[PDB]
């Protein structure tokens, strides 16, 4: 969308900023569903 | 340019992540470790203590 | 000229498949019940429990369970403490000569990383423990023998530790034989590498970082080489 | 450095810019048969050594085998 | 700027050839390899004791309680399994496109090499279990073969009768100070190179067709690490011990000895060769000349171009010398008894009479095909 | 209480491969012990047999434990 382009990459300090951001939030994402994708793989046979 | 930007802006999160991480675990490396981790026991006996005396 | 253990289809050999943590913990009392008399697990603390199948409050019982007598004292040359969570696990004949004396003049190796350190160990492990079966014609074994097909030589001093319903499982799991072997043999291997659950978790994280990744960064690469697998030359001599 | 490297002469060259160009053009639609292309002009002068490397630790595994084996004749 | 005008020059606008492979990238990971293994040995220093006393312990304990201790220890360990990888592909492309003949570029990297194989060496004898103590006492004595010289230059290093503390603790600090020279070396090695310019496979001049290498070879580089890097990685979490040998995990027994000892992988070409020759002189000699044939490979060019790609004689004669380089590093692992053992000696004849004899014959007689000679 | 591997290694001699196999061993004991003056043993030939069973057994031993 030109939109983004316009808006986020244009400015390149945008286009770190996003980044930035978007690095913030992948942690909590990828950690979380790999986590649970881990769980559910080993879904028996873990601490609990 | 749009889908070229994002393309690296993705690659640039990734890199990102396991950057944060690996990093991460190694400064944890440094962190005390399990081995003095574990330090709260104490043990004590009044008797030996007598007024006036600090041990 | 050694038998090659077979492989077995182990629960935790799949690439994402942690270990169980529940067998372990049957395991381990196989451990402190039997393999404790003779073997040392030198580095492995009743702390390190703690996370994989016993929890904080319940590792400090099994710390507690046994004594442990540290010589600085005051006055003593010892004082002697449960074990705390921090001990680590009792070594029976503190000298290694104690064991020999008893075991025939055979140590009894640690197997705190016997799993690592033999060949093949856990499928070893599992068929020494459970290979002790009859000599054959020819063989003279010394005093103080036993025939195991795998050990090395066959002449392993260790008797035949595991009869069937030598220990009964807490968990109540029928305790034959094998299902103790299976259950020491995943113990052993935790002890042996008590990070394979959580390395997996990472080995699993960096699969999908790198198939991520890669065609991302391929894809960079390709952009700024197109221009160049673009190019395209012309030879005009005047 | 550049500028100094070589002496051409009459060479036109012509470029195109990265966002204007498609970025796997015919991808698979080429690449396969040039892979394929590749593979047959190198496969005779790579693959044999490796063919025979093969062979010979096969052998040298059954050779060393039979080589344990009890000779019948032996302690009878 | 002083500085800046050595950077842009040498890592941004280093005319480099445009049609250089994939396997050029090898050098730059050996480069980053080094910086791995250097990054992962500082964070083992801050907790390893070279006391024979709690060398064993001191790695347990790396590999129990330091956090993500485990995650450093066979980082370490892999990428040196990986630094070998790589420096194997890098030596084999240098001998494939004729690299060769950029003489002290060749003569810089076997020592880089020599070292690289010293430093890798007394690593392996620095976590002191049983397979470390009885591979160091090993070819240690091995250098017990000089009559005059060496029975006392082995003690020496072993700064005893037998490889005792006083061995660890100084292999610990050779083992710490010499990938900071093999970075300088590789400094001169880089040097060395820039003043010609890398090569191409066509092996032709490439002055006409020279590109940047910031965005051209940069993120190739790039591409080649994160490569590099999932295979790494797949191989400390996924397979962590496949490289590794089991006997290393049994502390350091003087009094009894690994039935079944190797040496790792990358140093078995050489084992295979040592053990082929009879006279223990002899096998010490011809290992050591397996390295070096090396450095003398520039001297034994014979043709008129540059590279294999145009030459299909040579092509053969190179693929026989990597199919009995795996043959040798397979009969390394063997043991000692028929017939690995004539293995090992005819793939010995045949490795230097093909890097000896038959290449610079078939290279004349290619050159009589094209009508030159 | 039947140790599921009791039972595995029933069914894995059971089959005929490793039938044939035992047949072969026991000749060699009984000419191990019928030769006098002798040193060869059957541990090869016990060495062979059990690769197969063990094979088999780990092909039906794991899932039979619980
Ligand atoms: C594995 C086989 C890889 C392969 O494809 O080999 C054939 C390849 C053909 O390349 P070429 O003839 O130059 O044609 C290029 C056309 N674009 O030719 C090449 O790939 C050349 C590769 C050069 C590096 C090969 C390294 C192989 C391993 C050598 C290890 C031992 C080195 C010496 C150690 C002492
Ligand atoms: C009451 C005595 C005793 C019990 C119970 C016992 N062991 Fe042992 N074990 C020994 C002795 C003695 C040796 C030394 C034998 C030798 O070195 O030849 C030994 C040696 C070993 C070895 C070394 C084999 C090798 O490859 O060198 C392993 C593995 C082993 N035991 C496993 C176990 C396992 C697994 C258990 C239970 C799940 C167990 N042991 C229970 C006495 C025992
Ligand atoms: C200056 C940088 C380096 C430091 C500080 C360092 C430090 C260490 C330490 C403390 C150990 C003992 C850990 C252990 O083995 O348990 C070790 C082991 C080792 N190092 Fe290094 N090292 C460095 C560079 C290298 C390089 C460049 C190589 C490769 C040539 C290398 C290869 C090894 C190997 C193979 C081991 C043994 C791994 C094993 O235990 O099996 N190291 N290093
Ligand atoms: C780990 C040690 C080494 C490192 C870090 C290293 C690094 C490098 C680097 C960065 C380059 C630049 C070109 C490229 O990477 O493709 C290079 C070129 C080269 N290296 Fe090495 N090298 C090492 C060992 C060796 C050895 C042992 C040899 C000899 C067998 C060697 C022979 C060469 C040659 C001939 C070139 C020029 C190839 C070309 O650019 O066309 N190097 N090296
Ligand atoms: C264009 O020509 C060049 C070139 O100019 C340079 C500098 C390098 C060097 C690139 C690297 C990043 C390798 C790093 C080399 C070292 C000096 C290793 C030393 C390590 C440290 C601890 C620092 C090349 O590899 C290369 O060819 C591709």
């Amino acid at each position: 969308p030109s939109r983004l382009y316009s808006l986020l990459f244009r400015r390149t300090s945008t286009f770190a900023l996003t980044i930035a951001v978007g690095a913030l939030f992948f942690e909590r994402a990828f950690d979380q569903g790999a986590d649970a994708i881990y769980e559910h793989i080993n879904e028996g046979k873990l601490w609990k | 340019k749009g889908f070229s930007y994002l393309v690296t802006a993705t690659t640039t999160v990734g890199v990102a992540y396991a950057a944060k991480n690996v990093v991460s675990q190694f400064v944890s490396s440094m962190s005390a470790s399990a081995d003095v981790l574990a330090m709260s026991k104490i043990e004590i006996k009044l008797s030996d203590i007598p007024e006036g005396k600090n041990m | 000229l050694e038998l090659h253990p077979p492989s077995y289809p182990w629960s935790h050999r799949g690439l994402l498949s942690s270990l169980d943590h529940t067998s372990i913990r049957r395991g381990f009392q196989v451990y402190k019940q039997v393999c404790s008399s003779c073997h040392s697990m030198d580095y492995v603390a009743y702390r390190h429990l703690v996370g994989v199948c016993y929890t904080e409050e319940e590792a400090k019982a099994l710390a507690e369970e046994v004594e442990v007598q540290d010589g600085p004292n005051d006055d003593g040359e010892m004082f002697m403490r449960p074990g705390k969570l921090s001990d680590y696990f009792p070594k029976p004949y503190p000298n290694p000569e104690a064991a020999r004396a008893a075991n025939n003049g055979a140590l009894p190796p640690d197997l705190s990383y016997i799993v690592r350190a033999r060949h093949g160990g856990e499928d070893y492990v599992f068929s020494l423990l459970t290979g002790y079966c009859e000599p054959p014609t020819g063989v003279s074994l010394r005093e103080g023998l036993y025939f195991n097909p795998y050990f090395p030589g066959q002449a392993i001093g260790m008797a035949p530790p595991i009869y069937t319903e030598v220990l009964e499982y807490d968990d109540g799991t029928p305790a034959t034989m094998s299902q103790v072997a299976k259950d020491v043999a995943t113990f052993l291997r935790w002890a042996s590498e008590p990070e394979h659950d959580h390395r997996k978790r990472m080995g699993l994280k960096m699969l999908l970082m790198m198939g991520l990744l890669l065609p991302l960064t391929y894809a960079m690469k390709r952009h700024k080489w197109s221009v160049l697998k673009s190019r395209k030359l012309a030879y005009r001599p005047p | 450095e550049f500028g100094n490297l070589a002496r051409i002469r009459h060479v036109i060259s012509y470029s195109l810019s990265p966002f204007e160009q498609r970025a796997f053009p015919s991808y698979f639609s080429k690449g396969i048969p040039n892979v394929l292309r590749r593979t047959r002009e190198r496969i005779l002068r790579v693959a044999p050594p490796f063919v025979v490397v093969y062979l010979i630790y096969t052998w040298g595994n059954q050779e060393f085998e039979q080589s344990k084996r009890k000779n019948p004749a032996m302690y009878e | 700027h002083p500085l800046f005008k050595i950077i842009n020059h040498s890592f941004i606008d280093l005319p480099a050839p445009s049609n250089i492979s994939s396997w050029w990238n090898f050098g730059s990971l050996l480069g980053v390899c080094l910086m791995v293994q250097i990054i992962t040995g500082l964070f083992l220093a801050m907790h390893y004791t070279s006391d024979t006393m709690t060398a064993f312990s001191s790695v347990t304990h790396i590999c129990r309680d330091v956090n993500y201790g485990w995650l450093i220890r066979y980082m370490h360990a892999n990428g040196a399994s990986m630094f070998f990888i790589c420096l194997f592909l890098h030596v084999g492309r240098g001998l494939y496109y004729g690299s060769y003949t950029f003489m002290e570029t060749w003569n810089i990297g076997v020592l880089l090499l020599f070292a690289v194989m010293a430093t890798a060496f007394m690593g392996y004898v620095l976590p002191w279990g049983q397979m470390s103590f009885w591979g160091a006492t090993v070819i240690t004595n091995l250098l017990s073969a000089i009559p005059y010289i060496g029975t006392t230059l082995v003690e020496w290093i072993w700064g005893g009768f037998s490889v005792d503390k006083a061995t660890l603790t100084r292999f610990f600090a050779f083992h710490f100070i010499l990938p900071f020279i093999i970075a300088a070396l590789a400094i001169v090695h880089l040097l060395f190179l820039h003043e010609t310019g890398s090569n191409n496979p066509t092996g032709l001049n490439s002055d006409a067709d020279k590109i940047p290498f910031h965005p051209y070879y940069t993120i190739k580089d790039i591409l080649g690490i994160l490569i590099m890097f999932l295979i790494l990685m797949t191989l400390v979490l996924f397979f962590p011990d496949m490289l590794g040998d089991p006997d290393n995990y049994m502390p350091a027994n003087p009094l009894n000895t690994p039935p079944h000892i190797k040496p790792e992988w990358y140093f078995l070409f050489a084992y295979a060769i040592l053990r082929s020759i009879p006279n223990k002189l002899g096998g010490v000699l011809a290992l050591i000349l397996s390295i070096l044939i090396l450095a003398l490979m520039p001297f034994l060019h014979t043709s008129k171009q540059r590279s294999l790609m145009f030459r299909p004689i040579t092509q053969i004669l190179y693929w026989i010398l990597v199919a009995n380089l795996l043959i040798l590093t397979w009969i390394g692992g063997q043991p000692v008894e028929h017939p690995f053992i004539i293995i090992g000696q005819l793939a010995s004849i045949s490795y230097f009479s093909i890097i000896l004899i038959l290449m610079p014959i078939s290279g004349i007689i290619e050159d009589k095909m094209l009508k030159l000679y | 209480l039947v140790d599921p591997l009791t039972t595995v290694r029933e069914h894995c001699e059971q089959l005929e491969k490793c039938v044939k196999a035992r047949e072969r061993l026991e000749l060699c004991d009984n000419r191990v012990s019928s030769r006098s003056q002798t040193e060869e043993d059957c541990t090869e030939e016990l060495f062979d047999f059990l690769h197969a069973r063990d094979h088999c057994v780990a092909h039906k031993l794991f899932k039979n434990l619980k």
